[PDB]
RNA sequence: UAAAUCGAGAG
DNA sequence: ATACGCTCTCTGCTTATCGGTAG
DNA sequence: CTACCGATAAGCAGATCTCTCGATTGCGTAT
């Protein structure tokens, strides 16, 4: 039964890892994919029982997403051991971040994030923190059938786009940051998601959608 | 219409507003006192709901524009209310505000701080700065540090607001979209939502009474507990008047004017008037011109207009309670016996009870109590109403309707119209 | 008030009757035909308050 | 007449940003369905009300079919003023525009 | 397959597949309905309806609560509980452009669909 | 002047309910000298769905001459001819006509010279601009000894030949009609229509041909000539197929309802072997084993307990109505045409029902084999306390006739019992047809009331009235959905590629175009398509957008869709046919910019009229209901939820049929048998004994072991028992 | 009408030489389309024909109650050996010619005798047309009623099947132009619709339209005075311009004025 | 008398009397 | 001249 | 002869009150 | 121990195409 927990903190491994790569960040398809005995032998050790402080890891971005996207900083992905998330936790885990000045760091947790830990989330801008369950990230939304292609615009697109159309920001379509697929992007307000949307009577063509 | 008569304006936009008692009292041309609508001959009794100031009526010229009844657009009056009783549309939101107010310092129960980031966020999305508007929640880092917090919002505020008009954005009349809308409205409503979860006030901590809205008409607030009677001391079921409400909530507006004025304009205030508690209250009623209070007739069968007999009873309920006043004020300079005082006083709280109901009967039917005579509002509402029934469906001239037959020998893009349609529908054709 | 009710169809009962239904209890003999007229005497109803309902049971 | 003369400068200024340039208009160089039928109907307005007409009337006392004929040829002496959703807008003569 | 998991409801799919998924199962949903009576319906309608019912990133019906929020108070007053959303109106103070098809019926003004999507101007010969 | 209406003018007709635009028409006024009525051409009559039974209808003067250019432009009658749900048509002729054009272009009909030319002059009159060339042009005859005879199809071909106009190649259709070849005897191919160069050559015009159909004869002049010429086209023929049915007139009779001695023959043998249907049906419910008499003690017993459920009796209802319509179907293939007396095209009856001017096969079979089976929603006629189907039928009977099986037909008549339950049909019929309209408005109401200010802008997007922008482009293509009926059908343009020329005229159309770079960038995107494209839809990273994203397509000739662009170039490729491939890419996308939805279209209002009209017509939630969950309600709490999951073809289905119930819940109470509660007062005792099923039982079904029944009793069962005790006490201690 | 449901209103009354007629000399007095029984299946309307013919040759009277025939003894063959025994067909079928060639037709013709009923639902009772008339007192539209002189209405199902065409001048005239059509008065200032009214003018003077909010009572203030009958003498608003809207809109203003809402329009030149 | 067709919809003055 | 309610109908 | 007071709903939202946190 | 954050059980609101006819329209004291 164990092995159960093993499988699926490797697919919440591996989905975390592409996540992170369609961010834009630097990962090689051999960190994606991961055999599951490579994966035993990298991070369970004689007993077989993996340990998440292990699994905690950076990334940087691209030459592309740096030419496009020039703001963009370090990332620091961290799982959490302890079977859920208190104030020590949390403060401790910002803390980290600032010390080694990470623009982005993602958290992911097993059961739930204390009340008390959730308001350290929004504590330090402009470093965003992001929380995803070990549970939820099973199994990749973006695989699925219906999902389309959702790919987050550059500033300078954006004014393309709003100045084809002549839109204001708010008339686009609006998608929820809180919905699966911003959070999986990491999207924060104001800015666009293209979506490469496949027709029934049109084969491929591109949406936007704003999220506010 | 009339292709030959050209009009030169156009209606560009309409806006919604409260109209003020001083207004009314301007632009009407006679207030009615006399219920009573006609005397004895048939003529309209001066002073009346039929009065040659409100409109030619029955073949007698417009006292006002000196007008016959084809010609005559007809003029609005007014009533003059003895007590300011509770407009029944806003009443729902009035006893929202009359809760969660510290009769002490005359603020809300909730603490000015936050008050002051609501006032803010609202203002940001006047312009339509969604995204600086939670960008000012990130500003948090006793008695001094939330003025200087205060005031760094306050300059956060500013800033965007004047950047985002400069970048080229918005103009001075903000940018106002659905998305934008559904923020401000589910900011508005968490707004109210906070504001009717407080214990006591933030800015002098004394308990305040718990009012109860039993229906309408009527407002009763319980009084206040032992233990929670106090604290008023260590920190140094009853009815309530309509004018009592009004004093209350006139004074917590004029207090926070600052922050009502973000939460009754969803654009930029540019008049920069001033939002009063006054604007619930309807001081004083406006009759519609005569023109549409018309009685129905059919041979001898003659029947005078629902909306006169609701005018007239509130006439005489305010006759009556006029005259308990005038009671009053003979004893107020020679008191007799308070007895008479309290028979008195019951009979004229029983008329501002009865008054009121009068207000909301005439306006809403389904407010009143004691098959009713439908008001203002039943007469809008549904289907048969008068957006579903005389605007977007109407009835029209130049137009025909019969059973149809069959008839081939006919081009499949034509129709077959009866010699009696050919003689009776007709066209305009200038003659060139 | 026999005339009235005859004449309106209303139930006018200060101790409603065990009857659900409060008007239209009386219909017109049009008399357009003899069988217009004559269906008027056989013709037997569920009951108004049935004709203002949502299942077809 | 101070403050007229404002607000006419800042009304003109402000119709002068919305007007598209004639040589970036990106609309569809084809004379919509609407477009042709307000045509027509206006044209045919004007002539019922004494206009001057170009075109020749072959025994015609319909003034919509005078309108058809002159729009046949091409000389309606109307503009479109097709209007984006932002307000700006543009300016097509209907001989410019191609019918069909 | 996981990858695969299409599913009848069509909010809890957007509660955990995002926006975009919910659309598609909207279409697909309000598609088999006409496809069990054989009746055929361009998906050019059905996705515009998707698309409306979507546009906030919601799931929004069409009904009063769908449609609270609207920059038209004609519209919403037409449509039902006029009271509540004059209340609304007045109460917010809204200025409406009257730019819906029902607010231009209520003032009298041309429509700004088809025939009323431009203007026509005259080119007067002489200066 | 206020002068009266003429014969120039035109009028606004409408007819209520109005539940989709084409329900409210433009048409030109013609006065008539003699009746109080509106009279209206039958091709009306489609979109109106107005019948001539006492409907009434309104007409509109617009009196203005912006309202006059509308109704004879934009609402203009011939405007209407391709309605906007699904760009199908909804103008043709109905009832006489088809059945006309029937006999008329049959193999039999020849006309002599006389004849031929004045069914020509009936309908082409050249003095109210019926014709082009100003003199009737007529055609050699087919036949030139022993003497001269035209035939119906060359009626045809000169009735298209002189309405199409010159200067213009002749249509080129090859279709099909509704009459199978076998109903014309042996070798006969009149069931497939060829139109060549403009005439008929074989096939017979039929409903599908001449009517609201897609892809005939009409549909295919209106793509080609325009929707005037196809309107002429109309008007034409039905002139024609009036002035034929005046001198060949159409009858039906008690003769076409007959069969044979052989066919009733037929019908009785296989009508017979139904004594025993009902009875095997009832053993199959009941599980005994077969041949069990009809009043075996317990197949009664059963069959009373089937009755008192709503489930067994929803499942008895369910195998037998399977049983006794495979029968009917039996008696329906065996005794038509093949019995009847008199035979297509002789019988009339069978001639209107296979063309489609009225009728179905259906009716037809009621008529002359049998009514069948009578379903009272869904089930068989319903059932009293006893258990007796009618006063005349014995309690629980095994009888298809007890539970609604009528054998008898209209012709011959229906017995009592068989007359009550067809009366019990229609009047759930009638019921349904009476809730169905008032099942739909409000569905159509919500839909518009919101959608009405969703329209087409000039940057071809589409958004709300306010500007909220909603689409990017109409359906991702832009395309109108009543001008695309024939982008694909390829061959077809092919073959008509002249006359398609002709009115698209490149030549003209150059101008005021750009013609290389969306060609260009639509060349580098389908290559990068093709090079791509074998890898899921999450891995291709978009380097190429779509050519509609960067190119306008009413104004870059070559920017279409991707799907159009894909079936082109396989067009292209599967079949090499002097029109080359390069001229007719060219006319393709030329035929696709001028297929484009104009701006300024009310594309919200045609929505919820196109989902809301269809709605008239009409285990898990089904139909209009399931759209009041979609679209009113947007219910979260879906009446029946569903899930979708699919399968490894690595698994097997036995390994599938116990993934099943690993997942499905299991109630405590699926597998207890009984509970016996000892209760001994004098404190309160209880014996509370919970008998199961055998192991060996729900280990199998549920595969739900001791431990874990033993576990959940233990920890579960108890502890609610407990709670609801207390809560009982708590509450009764008053 | 028939008695088995066959309704239909008359479309022409066919002159009787146009009418086919028979060998026996006879034309018909009712034409029924053989294209409403497929789908109806009112066979009874068959074999009542049949019935009544042979019943007229016969000079007999026929019965019809249900249930008296089998499947073993059609009525088709009862009445169609009564037509043989009288001469004509079985199948009640008759040779006609059409009356207007004067040819026979091709096949014969099904024609007999049935009992035809007229109902009480003339034309008479149900042709409207108006061109103008009398209007509804408040909103100033077209009565309701075909004995009142009233127009019809045009819905809001209609009303959204014009903005589909995208018909918007046809949505002008239907709902605008020819319903409630009115050049009203509006204060540029106040935005107002209901609070403008004219003047009473001395001998000599022409009558203006002024507004009562937008100005101000001589008293509290020579070509800014107006007066009106009262004799109020008063100064100023005299900025009003006429804008073309439904009277409807002017009752709602009224009524919204009565709720104490008060709507200001902004017309666009000022 | 008092037409669009014969009265200006507005006057303004532009500059101050000269 | 009007309005509800009831009743009867038509598509 | 005559005038003035009155007993078989679908979808939510909105309210009251019940537990748990952590302060 | 006490105050904030939810979490249901209960109460409450609005709502679920056109057209044509006819017939009725209240009683209960007080003076
Ligand atoms: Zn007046
Ligand atoms: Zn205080
Ligand atoms: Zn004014």
């Amino acid at each position: 039964e164990n092995e159960r927990n093993i499988s699926r903190l490797w697919r919440a491994f591996r989905t975390v890892k592409e996540m992170v790569k369609d961010r834009g960040y630097f990962i090689t398809q051999e960190e994606v994919e991961l055999p599951l005995e490579d994966f035993k032998a990298k991070y369970c050790d004689s007993m077989g029982r993996p340990q998440r402080k292990m699994m905690s890891f950076q990334a940087n971005p691209t030459e592309e997403s740096i030419s496009k996207f020039p703001d963009m900083g370090s990332l620091w992905v961290e799982f959490c051991d302890e079977p859920s998330v208190g104030v020590k936790t949390m403060k401790t885990f910002v803390i980290h971040i600032q010390e080694k000045n990470f623009q982005t760091g993602i958290f992911v947790y097993q059961n739930n994030i204390t009340p008390s830990a959730m308001k350290l989330v929004p504590s330090i801008p402009p470093a965003t923190i992001e929380t995803f369950n070990e549970a939820a990230l099973v199994v990749n939304i973006t695989h699925h059938e219906l999902v389309p292609k959702h790919i987050r615009l550059s500033s300078d697109e954006k004014r393309e786009l709003l100045k084809r159309y002549r839109l204001k920001e708010s008339q686009l379509p609006r998608i929820q940051r809180a919905d699966p697929v911003a959070l999986y992007l990491g999207l924060k307000r104001g800015e666009v998601v293209k979506i490469i949307r496949k027709s029934e009577t049109s084969g491929r063509y591109a949406s936007y959608r704003i999220c506010m | 219409m009339d292709i030959s008569k050209p009009v030169g304006s156009e209606i560009t936009s309409v806006d919604f507003g409260i109209l003020t008692a001083k207004e009314i009292r301007n632009l009407s041309a006679k207030q009615i006192t006399n219920p009573t609508v006609l005397d004895n001959l048939g003529h309209p009794v001066s002073g009346g709901l039929y009065d040659l100031a409100l409109g030619a009526f029955l073949r007698n010229l417009c006292s006002t524009c000196g007008l016959d009844e084809k010609f005559c657009p007809g003029h609005q009056g007014h009533i003059e209310l003895p007590v300011p009783c509770y407009n029944p549309l806003f009443f729902n939101q009035l006893y929202i505000y009359l809760r969660a107010s510290c009769l002490f310092c005359h603020h809300f129960r909730l603490k000015s701080v936050e008050v002051h980031r609501y006032a803010c966020k609202l203002r940001l999305l006047q312009y339509g700065l969604i995204d600086e508007s939670y960008k000012l929640d990130e500003i948090t880092l006793s008695s001094t540090l939330l003025n200087e917090l205060k005031s760094k919002r306050s300059e956060y505020v500013d800033m965007a607001i004047a950047k985002a008009l400069s970048d080229g954005r918005t103009t001075e009349r903000g940018s106002f979209t659905a998305t934008v809308n559904d923020e401000r409205k589910k900011l508005v409503h968490e707004f109210h939502k906070k504001l009717l979860s407080r214990g006591k006030c933030d800015n002098c901590g004394m308990f305040s009474p718990k009012f109860r809205k039993d229906g309408f008409t009527k407002i009763f607030e319980t009084a206040l507990n032992e233990k929670q009677i106090t604290n008023n001391r260590v920190k140094g079921s009853t009815y309530i008047l309509s004018t009592e409400v009004k004093n209350i909530l006139d004074t917590v507006f004029r207090k926070e004017q600052c922050v009502l004025q973000y939460v009754f304009h969803s654009r930029p205030n540019l008049s920069r008037k001033l939002v009063k508690a006054d604007s619930f209250f309807m001081d004083v009623l406006v009759v519609p011109p005569t023109r549409f209070r018309l009685p129905s007739k059919l041979g001898e069968e003659v029947h005078e207009n629902s909306q006169n007999q609701l005018l007239s009873k509130v006439l005489t309920t305010s006759l009556l309670i006029r005259d308990l006043n005038d009671d009053l004020s003979k004893l107020q300079k020679d008191k007799v016996s308070l007895e008479d005082r309290r028979v008195i006083f019951s009979r004229l709280m029983n008329a501002f009870v009865t008054i009121q109901n009068d207000v909301n009967a005439f306006i809403d039917s389904t407010k009143a109590q004691g098959v009713p005579i439908p008001g203002v509002k039943q007469a809008l509402e549904k289907k048969e109403g008068l957006f579903r029934k005389h605007m977007m469906g109407k009835r029209v001239n130049y137009a025909a309707r019969s059973v149809i037959s069959p008839d081939p020998n006919i081009e499949t893009n034509e129709i077959g119209v009866p010699p009696v349609f050919a003689v009776k529908l007709t066209y305009p054709e200038p003659v060139t | 008030k026999m005339q009235y009710f005859l004449s309106t169809g209303n139930l006018v009962s200060q101790s409603g009757l065990d009857l659900q239904q409060v008007s239209g209890y009386t219909v017109v003999a049009e008399k357009i035909n003899f069988y217009r007229f004559i269906s008027h005497f056989r013709m037997v109803h569920r009951g108004s308050f049935f004709a203002q309902l949502k299942t077809t049971t | 007449p101070e403050d007229f003369q404002q607000h006419e400068q800042i009304r003109r200024k402000t119709l002068k940003e919305k007007a598209i340039p004639k040589d970036q208009r990106a609309t569809t160089p084809y004379m919509t369905k609407y477009e042709r039928a307000r045509i027509l109907g206006t044209r045919a307005l004007q002539i019922s009300m004494n206009a001057p007409v170009f075109v020749d009337l072959e025994g015609e006392t319909d003034p919509l079919r005078i309108a058809m004929k002159e729009l046949a040829e091409k000389k309606i002496p109307l503009v479109i003023r097709r209007y984006l959703p932002d307000g700006s807008f543009e300016d097509w003569s209907v001989e410019e525009l191609i019918v069909d | 397959d996981v990858d695969g998991i299409t599913s009848n409801d069509v909010a809890a799919v957007l509660k955990t597949y995002g926006v975009e998924a919910a659309r598609n199962t909207i279409v697909n949903e309000i598609n088999n309905v006409f496809s069990r009576y054989a009746i055929s319906v361009s998906f050019r309608h059905l996705d515009l309806i998707a698309d409306m019912m979507t546009r906030q990133g919601t799931y929004l019906a069409f009904n009063r609560q769908g449609m609270e929020t609207s920059t038209s108070s004609f519209m919403k007053m037409s449509y039902e509980t006029t009271c509540q959303f004059l209340t609304k109106a007045v109460l917010d103070n809204e200025r409406e452009q009257l730019d819906s098809p029902s607010a231009r019926i209520v003032v009298g003004k041309l429509n700004n669909v088809g025939t009323g999507s431009f203007d026509v101007l005259a080119k007067v010969p002489n200066a | 002047v206020y002068r009266h209406i003429k014969n120039r003018d035109v009028v606004l007709m409408n007819r209520q309910p109005t539940l989709h635009k084409a329900s409210m028409m433009g048409h030109k006024v013609r006065v008539l000298p003699n009746e109080k009525t509106l009279r209206l051409h039958y091709a009306n009559t489609g979109a109106y769905n107005a019948d001539f039974d006492g409907d009434e209808m309104n007409m509109h003067f617009p009196q203005n001459e912006n309202a006059r250019a509308e109704a004879l432009n934009l609402a203009n009658t011939d405007s209407q001819y391709l309605t906007p749900t699904s760009g199908s048509p909804v103008r043709g002729l109905i009832q006489d006509h088809i059945s006309a054009g029937v006999w008329l272009t049959s193999k039999d009909s020849f006309f002599t010279r006389e004849q031929y030319q004045q069914y020509i002059y009936g309908c082409i009159r050249p003095e109210d601009g019926h014709t082009t060339r100003s003199k009737i042009v007529t055609l050699p005859p087919t036949i030139f000894k022993p003497y001269p005879l035209w035939t119906g199809k060359q009626i045809i071909t000169t009735v298209l030949l002189n309405v199409t106009p010159p200067d213009m190649p002749g249509i080129n259709l090859i279709s099909k009609n509704k009459i199978k070849n076998e109903y014309w005897g042996k070798g006969s191919l009149e069931n497939e229509v060829l139109f060549k160069d403009g005439a008929l050559l074989c096939g017979i015009l039929d409903k599908s041909q001449y009517g609201a159909s897609k892809y005939g004869i009409v549909h295919s002049l209106h793509e080609v000539y325009g929707p005037e010429v196809a309107a002429k086209v109309l008007s034409v023929l039905g002139r024609l197929f009036t002035n034929y049915i005046t001198a060949t007139a159409f009858t039906c009779g008690m003769d076409d309802l007959r069969l044979t001695a052989e066919g009733n023959k037929w019908r009785t043998d296989i009508l017979k072997t139904s004594v025993d249907t009902g009875r095997e049906a009832a053993a199959e419910v009941t599980n005994l084993d077969k041949d069990t008499p009809a009043d075996d003690p317990e197949l009664l017993k059963r069959l009373q307990e089937i009755l008192r459920d709503n489930n067994k009796s929803g499942i008895l209802d369910a195998v037998t109505s399977s049983k006794v319509n495979a029968i009917t179907s039996q008696v329906v293939s065996k005794c038509v045409p093949d019995g009847t007396m008199k035979k297509f095209p002789c019988n009339s009856m069978q001639a209107m029902a296979l063309s489609g001017a009225k009728g179905s096969n259906v009716n037809v079979s009621q008529i002359m084999c049998l009514l069948g089976q009578q379903a009272l929603e869904g089930r068989r006629v319903p059932v009293m306390v006893s258990g007796k189907t009618l006063p005349s039928f014995k309690p629980y009977e095994t009888d298809a006739m007890a539970g609604g099986y009528v054998k008898g037909r209209f012709y011959s008549g229906i017995k009592p019992q068989e007359y009550y339950f067809h009366c019990m049909a229609g009047r759930e019929g009638l019921i349904d047809t009476a809730v169905k309209t008032s099942r739909s408005g409000y569905l159509q109401r919500c839909l518009t009331k919101q959608l009405e200010g969703v329209h087409v802008s000039y940057d071809n997007s589409i958004r709300d009235a306010d500007g909220t922008l909603v689409q990017f482009m109409y359906g991702g293509d832009a395309i109108d959905i009543t001008k695309e009926s024939h982008m694909t059908q390829f061959e077809f343009c092919l073959d008509n590629y002249y006359a398609l020329l002709k009115k698209y005229n490149p030549s003209a159309l150059i101008e005021h175009l750009d013609v290389e770079s969306a060609l260009k960038y639509s060349k580098k995107t389908l290559k990068y398509r093709k090079k791509h494209s074998k890898e899921p839809h999450y891995k291709q990273s978009v380097k190429y957008d779509p050519v509609l994203a960067k190119y306008n397509p009413a104004k870059y000739l070559g920017s279409v869709s991707e799907n159009f662009q894909d079936k082109l170039e396989s067009f292209l490729d599967k079949n090499s046919k002097g029109v080359n491939e390069k001229k007719f890419r060219a006319l393709m996308q030329l035929k696709y910019m001028r297929s484009l939805i104009n701006p300024g279209e009310a594309v919200g209002i045609i929505a919820s009229q196109s989902v809301g009209e269809p709605s008239t017509q009409m285990n898990v939630t089904l139909g209009i209901p399931r759209l009041r969950e979609i679209v009113m309600t947007a219910s979260a709490a879906i009446k029946t939820p569903q899930m979708t999951l699919p399968i490894w073809n690595d698994v097997s289905d036995e390994q599938a049929d116990t993934f099943c119930k690993s997942i499905s819940k299991v109630l405590l109470s699926e597998v207890i048998d009984k509970v016996i509660v000892t209760e001994t007062t004098g404190a309160r005792s209880y014996v509370i004994h919970m008998r199961f099923f055998d192991n060996n039982e729900y280990s199998e079904e549920y595969d739900v072991s001791k431990e874990e029944l033993q576990n959940v009793i233990s920890n579960q069962f108890i502890h609610l028992l407990e709670a609801a005790i207390v809560k009982e006490i708590k509450k009764q201690k008053r | 009408s028939s008695r088995h449901g066959q309704k239909g209103v008359c479309s022409r009354k066919w002159p009787t030489i146009d009418m086919p007629f028979s060998e026996t000399g006879i034309q018909p007095d009712i034409i029924i389309n053989p294209h409403a029984f497929p789908s109806r299946m009112t066979i009874g309307m068959f074999v009542e024909s049949l019935a009544g013919k042979a019943g007229a040759l016969h000079g007999i009277a026929q019965d019809s109650t249900p249930w008296i025939f089998n499947e073993d003894d059609t009525p088709a063959d009862y009445f169609g050996e009564q037509l043989a025994k009288a001469g004509y067909n079985y199948h009640g079928n008759e040779p006609m010619y059409s009356g207007a060639t004067g040819e026979e037709l091709r096949a014969d013709i099904y024609v007999g005798v049935v009992y035809y009923q007229r109902l009480r639902h003339m034309v008479n009772d149900k042709f409207q047309v108006r061109s103008t008339g009398p209007v509804n007192s408040l909103t100033m539209q077209p009565v309701k009623g075909r004995k009142r002189h009233g127009g019809i209405r045009v819905g809001e199902m209609e009303r959204d099947a014009l903005i589909g065409h995208g018909t918007s001048f046809l949505l002008q005239d239907r709902l605008l132009n020819s319903s409630d059509y009115t050049q009203a008065s509006v204060c540029r200032e106040c935005g107002s619709i209901l609070t403008t009214q004219q003047s009473v003018p001395r001998i000599g003077s022409i009558s203006t339209v002024c507004c009562r909010r937008c100005s101000m009572r001589f008293e509290d203030a020579d070509s800014q005075i107006w007066e009106d009958g009262q004799g109020n003498k008063f100064v100023g608003g005299n900025e009003t311009t006429t804008v073309a809207i439904p009277f409807v809109l002017k009752y709602l203003d009224s009524e919204l004025s009565a709720m104490g809402i008060r709507l200001r329009y902004n017309v666009e030149p000022k | 008398t008092a037409t669009t067709l014969n009265t200006p919809v507005v006057i303004h003055a532009t500059q101050l009397p000269q």
